[PDB]
This record gives structure tokens, C-alpha cells and sequence, in this order.
């Protein structure tokens, strides 16, 4: 029911935090854990990946041997040790819920999010608009490019779409590009080709004008672009 | 004289009686179990042991000469250690899983399974490859007189080879012996205490305890009596009584697929469906 | 017959599914093709993806008697049932993750043989008290029972267009029941032993029920008479599981001789055997559209049979 | 894809109910059989209390855990569901030792023999051998002479040739005739003398499911 | 009637059999095996 | 026939098995 993020502060950069994503009102043991984080104005984009059980441990290209991070699987915790902080890393983490195998929906539920703020081959996903006025009641589309082929052998397209109401978590609205969350209502709607791929929203009403976000899961990085905002 | 008709005899009975065990277990109509598993590495090792020691002991006694090459007397060699090694340390871990299997049969029933089984008989594989190491290294070929072909295995200092004579006695021979004969006399106080067929379960334990220390006493002592004795010795054991000294124990080899699998009624039955 | 014949299929599983611990007693298959269900009696009701051989879920259930498995049409639930008297809904879909039971439903007095997710929230279910039960999910109590057997039913059929179901028992009926006005529309008296299996044809016109006797006869709805029986005089042993194609020309049928003897629907022919089972085959099924078949036996060993 | 981590650790979680199963596998199917009024819930509470549908019974113990199978009630045709219970160790089965002469409890009761005659008719359908070790059970020996003496023994039962008439010997005659009357003499019965309230029926039904895995031991390992 | 049921069977047995793939096999292609 | 030994106390040995 309730996810609790805890390890913000101000800290200069050289320094060293323990991050600690709590979790409740779910099996913990049976589910894999991202850690999406947030620049305070350019879009989010992924550190760190634990399947579930603490096996397949991966994280992103550039910060592979300086994160560290460990699960308490009786207590349902997540350990982030932060070590050599950067003046880069200024960020809003977020600890996402997700769950692997077939008609699954991952990244379904988000964490709350913490903020860390400090003073002073690989596949990239891009956006179509940084910011787009519509009025609702439009049926807006928002469409989204990539540098693969995202139609893999087995059958399915790893592309998860995604929104962030202002304040607080970025809930997942379509996964596979197809596959509509659960939570969200029957108006949202997914298409595209290969590579290039589009999110039909039709019957705008109150409160999602969030910015979006997209997400290619075909390899082991995860890009999301600067994320598409929605403005009246 | 007579060694060439009973190493004969004892050829096909051994060599084909084995070769059933070896068609018969590799198959598996739901009839493998933990002793079905040990039985089939009771199978490759006396098979092993047989087709590498009996003619390439014989024909050095007889012809006096290897016709093939020194590596083939190397892959020999550690084909002999290892048979060896493999065949009695099969014989104490069915012993030990008879042991389980009627004392505290409830921690066996726990702890005993095919995957158990085939991990032990890979440890003892194993095992039996890493402790007999220096064995094939230390077999190279020393030519005496005119043209005979010894191929002796030479260990330099004394003391070490007493060592590892009376090591190869003990952890090989003694330890095997008394841990066989421990386990299947506990097979029979259970077997009276908790209860015709006990008899005959008696007699069957009985004659292979006795049967094994007969006929791996010969080879042992021939063994720690080149140990100890050296000069003399080899002068007056040498010739036919070498052969009917590893006889004995080439017996054992053709009988443990006799007594533990041949003899009892069930296996007899079952290999009639096979045939 | 003026059915050409499709003749001596050799058929190879592609795939081998092994973790249940026990003898599996029933599998059902979900409806998108690569989830399906199968049960030990370990207590283990296992979610299965097929294609890529994975367990999707691993279900612990408290009734270790289970003979039966029931896969939702929406693959939000499934359902178990066994010697306990309770079908115990499990949800598979839920934000907890884990495969938890929704409801328990108690008050049959006999062993559960097959339960059916008639709908998302109705569930058919077939005991071993002589009464078969339609409950409601959310109230947890018999929307409706058909009693007025006279032997103890042991299978059931899911009907595809969701409407009339039927029920085979062991005094050699099989009795067709409507879900909605609850009496009995058809009887098929004319047979010497118990229903073992029975299985639904997918527009609904026939149905083969599995015997004891090796004879997997079929009995259709508008004929009203019961003819055409399929039985093989070399084999004695009988049918555990019986499962229909798309087409309903091929029959899959497992047997207790540890094998699946695959027949016709017509000429009634030895056309497939699937031998590749320990102990005798107890369940068998195939996917909607038919990629896969599925069959699962006592030595704990499930198989995909393309 | 991403799903194989998830599925592999989770062959060995059944793995581990692999290994935990093999932890108890002292526990079997532990089968009580018995029909109506035989006092078979007495003996259930009373091997409950000494060491503190079909329903399951933990009787964990340091020497053994335990769990018992209770088939009791389950009014359905036998066949289908004993197919279930091939691997049993012991079929366990309670006998109406006590209640000598009782007529059954359909409308009819004026049934002579054909009670007990219907309880040998249940012993001999067995359709399985390969580990079925019935372990027979006793019922109470409280109250003797009354029992005996208001009803004659010898005239209901046609083959029995023994004392009558005497509180005490014809107790142990009969007795000694009802665990006679074994008629599966391959196989072992592991007859047990128990009342209903007396104590160590726990090493009664653990020493009988001991001796038979001996003798399974016995029979698979080669070593009859 | 028994001849008009069969009938039935016939004529569903006729105009579904292309989509099974257990009576027609299918290529290797759509599935890695 | 031929003997193991060719000369005067010398103990040549044989193969253990």
C-alpha cells in the first residue's frame, strides 16, 4: 500500500549517504526493484536494476562499480549505499515495483520519492515536443522515436509509457504499447511501428496534464528522453 | 599350465556377465535406485578393471614382454589404481547405504536419494583420481637383459614407499574392511532385533565380508611384503604365484556383480524381461 | 470413411516442464496461450509458461488432495479443489503479487473432481457427494446446485459459449445441466462404468467422456441416442484425461497405460502416441488456438507436445 | 528474457519443498480407514492429548515428525479417490473388535456376521501391493463378561471352535481368532493390543511404519 | 438424428481445419523451439 | 617361465594390481 523513501539531505559532493526505499502492503521477495531517478528539470533516467530474490543485480553504463546497493528481504528494505557523490546527482530517486513474466505489468506501482541534492550500444530514446498546450476534450497525441528495431523475436515490444502528475510518482499508463495499466482509465491508448512509436489520449479530463514519459526495455540500459510535457 | 584356461573362463564370465549389468542399468524403466546407481559404478569399475589388469598382467607373466608402447603401460597403470580405487570404495558406500537404509532408516529416507547417489559415486570417482595421483607419473620403463620389458613402478626413498604401502593397506584395504563388516553386522542385529529369508540375508553378508577379505588379503600383504621384506622376497614370490595372488582378487571383481546383483532373485527376474 | 485420414502423426515435445514434486492430477490451460495450470499433490498449483518453459506462479495450497485445476477465461484466477470439500480461488492478478486465496468456498460434502470458471465471477464445480454447484464468487455460496444424481460425479466441461455445461458420474451417467434454469436437459445412461474424464466440444453439439474400459465414447446433444463409441480391444487400461482439437477432428486422450492414445473424431483410429511418461497419464490439454498440447502424469513430469 | 532469474531460484524453492519433504519424509499417507461408530475420533483426540472431510494431523516429534491422514466421514465411492493414495506406507485400519455381535446401522439391523462380513468384504478389495502395510488396530477391552455372556458367540460364527461361556480365556480366544483372521498372509499386518484410552499408540504406529520401510529397504535394495 | 450431428461435425471439421496446428504443421519461423 | 629377477639381489617388483 505504502512505499517510503528515506536519505535526503544536504550533503557536499565527495560524500557518502545510505539511501532506503521501505515497502509494504506486497509480497517484497517476489518482485524487482528500479531505481528510476529524476533531474529537478530534464527528464528521468534509470541508475539500477535487482531481480527478485538479489540475483541479477545490473545498473546503468556510466555508474557501473560506484553504486552499491543490497535488499533486506524479511524487513522489505532496499540499501543504496551512496559512495563518491558528484555535483551531477542532484535528483529526485524514485523505487519502482515491477514484476517479469508473460501478461505481467512492470513498473506498475511507484515509489513516493526523495530528494538528494548536493552544491557546487547503448540504445537512446528521444521525444517529438518538450512542451505542448491542449485544452482538454482534444484526444492529443504524443509520440515518441528510438535508435532499435524494438520488435523482438519473441513476439512483443518493450515500450512502457508513463505519466508524472506534478508532486508526485510517474504511474505507468501503457505497457508492451499495447496493454493498458492497471489504475488508469480506458482512454488512454498505444501505437507505432518498429522504432518509431505514438500514445493516443482521447477524452482529456482533470489532472492528467503530467508530463509523460517513455521507456524502451529491449537491453539492459532504460532511456526516457527530456519527457513530454502537457500544458493547457 | 592351468592359468590360461581359468584366466580364460573367468574372461567370458566376468566380461559378459558385466556387460548384462552395464545394458541392463544404463536403461531405466523406473527401476533405478541409490544401490541400482552404485551397482552401475560397481559395473564400469570392475569392467574397467578386468579389461585393463587381466591380459596385461597375464601376458607380462607369460611373455615376459609389453608388445605396446610405455604410455600404454602409463594409461594402464592409472587405469589399474583407479579400478581398484573405485571398485572397494563401491563396496563400502553400498555398504554404508545398506547401513542407512536398516539403521535409523528414517534419517535415510530423509538423506538418501538419486541425486545423492550420484554425487557420491562422482566423489568417490574424483577422489579416487586426486589422492592416486603420482601413481601413473612413477611407472616408467626400466629394459632388463637382453629384451624384457618391465615397466615396474619405482618409488625412490623407502620410507616413502613403506608409507605409502602401509597407506594403500590401510585407507584402501583396512578401513574398507572393518567399515563392511561393522555395517553389515549391524545389517544383522537390526535385522534379528526388530524381527526363514534372515538367514539366508545372514549368510549372503557373511560370505561377502569373508569372500572380500580373502581375496584382497593376498594382494595387500604381496604388497607391504615387497614393503618390508625387499630382497628374498621377490625371488621366492614371482611367476604363478603373482598370478594366482591377483587371481584372487580378479574372483572378487567377477563375483561382485554375481553376488550383489546375479544371486538375488529380483535382478535375475527383471534380466529375464530384458534378454 | 469419406473422411480422408490424417494418418500416423509423430508427435515430439518440444518442451520439458519439471519442478512439481508429486504425481500431477489435472492441468487446465489459459485462454492467451502460453499460461497454463497443473497441479500435485505435493500442494503445489503451478502457473506454467509454456512457450519459453518457466513457472509463472507457484501457488502453495493447504488441500494437498488436489484433483483438480480451473484457469480463468480473464487469467485473473484459478481454481483448486480435492478431498478438503472447499474450491479454493486463487488470485493471480492482484497488486500484493503473490498468489493469494480470494475465497474458499465450503459446504460440498465430497471430494472436488473438476471445477470450471464458467465466467470471471462464476465458478462451476463438480464433487464427489453425487451434486454438482454453481457458486458466486462474491457472495460465496451455491448460486445453484443440481442434485438427482445416483453416482458420484468425477468430471467436468467448461462450455465455450458459456451456457449449458455437462457432468459425467460414476453409475455410468453423463448429465447435461443449464447454468441458468438449473434441471437436467439430457441424460446418457448407456454406458457399463464410471465417467473418468469428459471433455466439450467447441461449438457445443458433442461431448467424449473417458472410461474405464478404454473406450472413449462420444454423446451428441441433438441426436439424442448414444452409438458411436471408440474402443480399442488391445488396450484394457483406462482413460484418465480426455481433451477436444479446435477442429474437433483429433482427440486427445490420456490413458492409465502411460501413454496418449490421439484418435479421430469420425473413423475413431490410433493416429498419435505421445509415449515419453514414467506412470500413467492423468491430465491432458491444449491451447485455444492451438499451438500447444500439454500432458501431465503421475511421475511428476509435464510436457509440450507440438 | 528477464523472466529466467525469476524461475530459477524458483526450482530450487521447490527444491526446497524438495528438501523439506524430504525433512518429513517420515511423514507418508498415513491412511486411517474405518467405518461408522467405531470410536476412530477417540483414538484421533487421544494420540493428540498424550503427546501435546479429511483432516491432517502434525504429531511432530524430535525422534519423528509425524502427520496423520484422517479419511474419516467422506461419504463417496471408494475407487476414485484411493487412486490417490498409492504411496502409502500403511493403509491404517481400525476394526469393530469391541462391539462383538452389533447388527449394522441401516434400517434393516437384524444382520447376522454380515457387519463384520462387510468390514472383511472393505479388507480384501486392495488393488495395490507394491507398499500397502496394513497396520490393524484394536478397539477398548474395558468391560468383558457382561459383553460375552448376554449374547452366545459360537452360533454367529461358523468357524470358530474355542471356550465359551468364561469371563476371562474366551477374551483372549477370541481376540487371538479376530487377528487370526488375516486372510493377506504375503504381506505383513502389524496387529497392535491398545484400549481406547490406553497411552503409546505413537510408538505402536512408529515402530510398525519403521519395520515396514525395513522391509521396503529391504525389498528395493536388493537385499532380501 | 445421428446423421445431421454428423453432418455438423462434418462441415465444422472441413471449414476450421486450416487453423489447427496439430493438423497442419506449422513453420519453425513464428517459434524459436 | 622367465624370471622377473636377472641378477643377483636386485628386487624388481611387479604392478601393484
Amino acid at each position: 500500500v505504502q512505499l517510503v523513501e528515506s536519505g535526503g539531505g544536504l550533503v557536499q559532493p565527495g560524500g557518502s549517504r545510505k539511501l532506503s526505499c521501505s515497502a509494504s502492503g506486497f509480497a517484497f521477495s517476489s518482485f524487482g526493484m528500479h531505481w528510476v531517478r529524476q533531474a529537478p528539470e530534464k527528464g528521468l533516467e534509470w541508475v539500477a536494476y535487482i531481480s527478485s530474490g538479489s540475483g541479477t543485480i545490473y545498473y546503468a553504463d556510466t555508474v557501473k562499480g560506484r553504486f552499491t546497493i543490497s535488499r533486506d528481504d524479511p524487513k522489505n528494505t532496499l540499501f543504496l549505499q551512496m559512495t563518491s557523490l558528484r555535483s551531477e546527482d542532484t535528483a529526485m530517486y524514485y523505487c519502482v515495483r515491477s514484476i517479469y513474466y508473460y501478461g505481467s505489468s512492470p513498473f506498475d506501482f511507484w515509489g513516493q520519492g526523495t530528494t538528494l541534492t548536493v552544491s557546487s550500444s547503448d540504445i537512446v530514446m528521444t521525444q517529438a515536443t518538450s512542451s505542448v498546450p491542449v485544452t482538454p476534450g482534444e484526444s492529443v497525441s504524443i509520440s515518441c522515436r528510438s535508435s532499435k528495431s524494438l520488435l523482438h523475436s519473441n513476439g512483443n515490444t518493450y515500450l512502457y509509457w508513463f505519466l508524472q502528475r506534478p508532486g508526485q510518482s510517474p504511474q505507468l499508463l501503457i505497457y508492451r504499447m499495447s496493454n493498458l495499466a492497471s489504475g488508469v482509465p480506458d482512454r488512454f491508448s498505444g501505437s507505432g511501428s518498429g522504432t518509431a512509436f505514438t500514445l493516443t489520449i482521447s477524452r482529456l479530463e482533470a489532472e492528467d496534464v503530467g508530463v509523460y514519459y517513455c521507456m524502451q526495455h529491449l537491453e539492459y540500459p532504460l532511456t526516457f528522453g527530456a519527457g513530454t510535457k502537457l500544458e493547457l | 599350465a592351468i592359468r590360461i584356461t581359468l584366466y580364460a573362463v573367468i574372461f567370458l564370465m566376468s566380461v559378459g556377465g558385466n556387460m548384462l549389468i552395464i545394458v541392463v542399468l544404463g536403461l531405466s524403466r523406473r527401476l533405478r535406485t541409490v544401490t541400482n546407481a552404485f551397482l552401475l559404478s560397481l559395473a564400469v569399475s570392475d569392467l574397467l578393471l578386468a579389461v585393463a589388469c587381466m591380459p596385461f598382467t597375464l601376458l607380462p607373466n607369460l611373455m615376459g614382454t609389453f608388445i605396446f608402447g610405455t604410455v600404454i603401460c602409463k594409461a594402464v597403470s592409472y587405469l589399474m589404481g583407479v579400478s581398484v580405487s573405485v571398485s572397494t570404495l563401491s563396496l563400502v558406500a553400498i555398504a554404508l547405504e545398506r547401513y542407512s537404509a536398516i539403521c535409523r532408516p528414517l534419517q535415510a529416507r530423509v538423506w538418501q536419494t538419486r541425486s545423492h547417489a550420484a554425487r557420491v559415486i562422482v566423489a568417490t570417482w574424483l577422489l579416487s583420481g586426486l589422492l592416486m595421483v603420482p601413481y601413473p607419473v612413477y611407472t616408467v620403463v626400466q629394459p632388463v637383459g637382453p629384451r624384457v620389458l618391465q615397466c615396474v613402478h619405482r618409488w625412490p626413498s623407502a620410507r616413502v614407499r613403506q608409507t605409502w604401502s602401509v597407506l594403500l593397506l590401510l585407507l584402501l584395504f583396512f578401513i574398507p574392511g572393518v567399515v563392511m563388516a561393522v555395517a553389515y553386522g549391524l545389517i544383522s542385529r537390526e535385522l534379528y532385533l526388530g524381527l526363514l529369508a534372515k538367514k539366508r540375508v545372514v549368510r549372503m553378508l557373511l560370505v561377502i565380508v569373508v569372500l572380500f577379505f580373502l581375496c584382497w588379503l593376498p594382494v595387500y600383504s604381496a604388497n607391504t611384503w615387497r614393503a618390508f621384506d625387499g630382497p628374498g622376497a621377490h625371488r621366492a614370490l614371482s611367476g604363478a604365484p603373482i598370478s594366482f595372488i591377483h587371481l584372487l582378487s580378479y574372483a572378487s571383481a567377477c563375483v561382485n556383480p554375481l553376488v550383489y546383483c546375479f544371486m538375488h532373485r529380483r535382478f535375475r527376474q527383471a534380466c529375464l524381461e530384458t534378454c | 470413411n469419406n473422411i480422408d485420414p490424417v494418418g500416423r502423426i509423430q508427435m515430439r515435445t518440444r518442451r520439458t516442464l519439471r519442478g512439481h514434486l508429486a504425481k500431477i492430477y489435472a492441468m487446465h490451460w489459459g485462454t492467451d496461450s502460453r499460461l497454463l495450470v497443473s497441479a500435485s499433490q505435493d500442494g503445489k498449483l503451478i502457473i506454467w509458461d509454456s512457450y519459453t518453459t518457466n513457472k509463472v506462479h507457484a501457488i502453495p495450497l493447504r488441500s494437498s488432495w488436489v484433483m483438480t485445476c480451473a484457469y480463468a477465461p480473464s487469467g485473473n484466477y484459478v481454481a483448486c479443489g480435492g478431498l478438503d470439500n472447499i474450491c479454493s480461488i486463487y488470485n493471480l492478478k492482484t497488486r500484493e503479487g503473490n498468489v493469494r486465496v480470494s475465497r474458499e468456498l465450503a459446504g460440498h460434502t465430497g471430494y472436488l473432481s473438476c471445477c470450471r470458471f464458467l465466467d470471471d465471477n462464476q465458478i462451476v464445480t463438480s464433487s464427489g457427494d453425487t451434486t454438482c454447484a454453481l457458486w458466486d464468487i462474491e457472495t460465496g455460496q451455491q448460486t445453484t446446485t443440481f442434485t438427482g444424481h445416483t453416482g458420484d460425479v468425477m468430471s467436468l466441461s467448461l462450455a465455450p459459449d458459456t451456457r449449458l455445461f455437462v457432468s459425467g458420474a460414476c453409475d455410468a451417467s453423463a448429465k447435461l445441466w443449464d447454468v441458468r434454469e438449473g434441471m437436467c436437459r439430457q441424460t446418457f445412461t448407456g454406458h457399463e462404468s464410471d465417467i473418468n474424464a469428459i471433455c466439450f466440444f467447441p461449438n457445443g453439439n458433442a461431448f467424449a467422456t473417458g472410461s474405464d474400459d478404454a473406450t472413449c465414447r462420444l454423446f451428441d446433444l441433438r441426436a439424442d441416442q448414444e452409438l458411436m463409441t471408440y474402443s480399442h480391444d488391445n488396450i484394457i487400461c483406462g482413460i484418465t484425461s480426455v481433451s477436444f482439437s479446435k477442429s474437433g477432428r483429433l482427440l486427445l486422450a490420456g490413458y492409465d497405460d502411460f501413454n496418449c492414445n490421439v484418435w479421430d473424431a469420425l473413423k475413431a483410429d490410433r493416429a498419435g502416441v505421445l509415449a515419453g511418461h514414467d506412470n500413467r497419464v492423468s491430465c491432458l490439454g491444449v491451447t485455444d488456438d492451438g499451438m500447444a498440447v500439454a500432458t501431465g502424469s503421475w511421475d511428476s513430469f509435464l510436457k509440450i507436445w507440438n | 528474457a528477464e523472466d529466467k532469474a525469476a524461475v530459477e531460484r524458483s526450482k530450487m524453492i521447490d527444491r526446497n519443498l524438495r528438501r523439506d519433504k524430504r525433512d518429513a519424509r517420515r511423514e507418508l499417507k498415513l491412511l486411517l480407514l474405518g467405518t461408522g461408530e467405531s470410536g476412530k475420533s477417540t483414538f484421533i483426540k487421544q494420540m493428540r492429548i498424550i503427546h501435546g472431510g479429511i483432516i491432517e494431523y502434525p504429531f511432530d516429534l524430535q525422534s519423528v515428525i509425524f502427520r496423520m491422514v484422517d479419511v474419516g466421514g467422506q461419504r463417496s465411492e471408494r475407487r476414485k479417490w484411493i487412486h490417490c493414495f498409492e504411496n502409502v506406507t500403511s493403509i491404517m485400519f481400525l476394526v469393530a473388535l469391541s462391539e462383538y455381535d452389533q447388527v449394522l446401522v441401516e434400517s434393516d439391523n437384524e444382520n447376522r456376521m454380515e457387519e463384520s462380513k462387510a468390514l472383511f468384504r472393505t479388507i480384501i478389495t486392495y488393488p495395490w501391493f507394491q507398499n500397502s502395510s496394513v497396520i490393524l488396530f484394536l478397539n477398548k477391552k474395558d468391560l468383558l463378561e457382561e459383553k460375552i455372556m448376554y449374547s452366545h458367540l459360537v452360533d454367529y460364527f461358523p468357524e470358530y471352535d474355542g471356550p465359551q461361556r468364561d469371563a476371562q480365556a474366551a477374551r483372549e480366544f477370541i481376540l487371538k481368532m479376530f487377528v487370526d483372521l488375516n486372510p493377506d498372509s504375503d504381506k505383513i499386518i502389524y496387529s497392535h493390543f491398545t484400549c481406547a484410552t490406553d497411552t503409546e499408540n505413537i510408538r505402536f504406529v512408529f515402530a510398525a511404519v519403521k519395520d515396514t520401510i525395513l522391509q521396503l529397504n529391504l525389498k528395493e535394495y536388493n537385499l532380501v | 438424428k445421428v446423421s445431421k450431428a454428423a453432418a455438423d461435425l462434418m462441415a465444422y471439421c472441413e471449414a476450421h481445419a486450416k487453423e489447427d496446428p496439430l493438423l497442419t504443421p506449422v513453420p519453425a519461423s513464428e517459434n524459436p523451439f | 617361465q622367465g624370471p622377473w629377477l636377472e641378477e643377483e639381489e636386485e628386487a624388481y617388483g611387479w604392478m601393484d594390481f
